[PDB]
């Protein structure tokens, strides 16, 4: 395969490329943080963070659990309400977000980015008027939301507050353990 | 439902209230709450039990 750039098919061999040599830079440049285990003032911070990046990982399993309950409960609720109407873009990453709970993988990626806020509250309604649908769909975005906004991630800061207090006295030997290393 | 409204027609066209409507969202409800009856399963881990207990 050796023609304008919008031609291209999103599957060419040039732009998976493209995106792997950006993966493979994020995690090269990411490298820097093992060469901090060196640093006296920094060490014991970053071998605290390794330390408690596994209950990180621990409370994250918890979290995919209630994402996918969630995740399909809104799927199995709005997606026969799926449309098209020749619209410029489909799913969130659109101007105006329209299809967020249409598929399965739009709908899990649609309740992640609630964690953040960048899903505005327009895409609980439904272009057509049943007024029932609309409100259950939006009790179940809100009921998913209050728990990973206010149970979830206050039980993970709650968490990382003891984890954090009890790996403050065994800092300073795992930083010289991995400094020796 | 099956037994009493038949008519075809649009899913726009519908009323609001109507039976269909609400069975899929009560289904949608059992469906929140049979995934999220997993919870009760990672008790017999040795990782995740503590955590959720
Ligand atoms: C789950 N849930 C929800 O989904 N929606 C969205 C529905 C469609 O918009 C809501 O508006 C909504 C809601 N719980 C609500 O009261 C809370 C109870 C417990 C916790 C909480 O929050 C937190 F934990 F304290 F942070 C909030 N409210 C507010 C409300 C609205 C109407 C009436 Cl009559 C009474 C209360």
């Amino acid at each position: 395969y050796s023609n304008p750039r919008e031609s291209w098919d999103m599957w060419h061999p040039t732009l998976v490329a493209e995106a792997l040599f950006a993966i493979a830079n994020i995690f090269s440049s990411l490298r820097l943080i093992s060469l901090f285990t060196a640093n006296s003032h920094l060490g014991p911070l970053q071998i605290s963070l390794g330390r408690m990046l596994l209950d990180i990982l621990k409370f994250l399993f918890i979290y995919c659990l209630v994402l996918l309950a969630f995740a399909n409960g809104l799927n199995q609720l709005y997606f026969y309400y799926e449309e098209t109407k020749g619209l410029t873009c489909k799913g969130i990453r659109c101007e105006k977000q329209n299809n967020a709970f249409s598929t399965l993988f739009e709908t899990l990626q649609s309740l992640f980015w609630s964690i953040f806020g960048l899903i505005n509250l327009y895409v609980t309604n439904v272009k057509a008027q049943h007024e029932f649908t609309e409100f259950v769909g939006a009790t179940m975005f809100g009921t998913y939301n209050v728990i990973s906004l206010v149970v979830l991630l206050n039980m993970l800061i709650a968490m990382m507050n003891n984890s954090y207090q009890l790996i403050a006295d065994h800092a300073d030997i795992e930083w010289k353990f991995a400094r020796t290393k | 439902a099956h037994n009493k409204f038949h008519d075809f027609a649009d899913r726009k066209d519908w009323d609001a209230f109507h039976p269909t409507l609400v069975a899929e969202g009560l289904f949608a409800f059992a469906n929140v709450l049979s995934y999220l009856r997993l919870f009760f399963m990672y008790t017999t881990s040795s990782i995740l039990g503590p955590l959720q207990i």
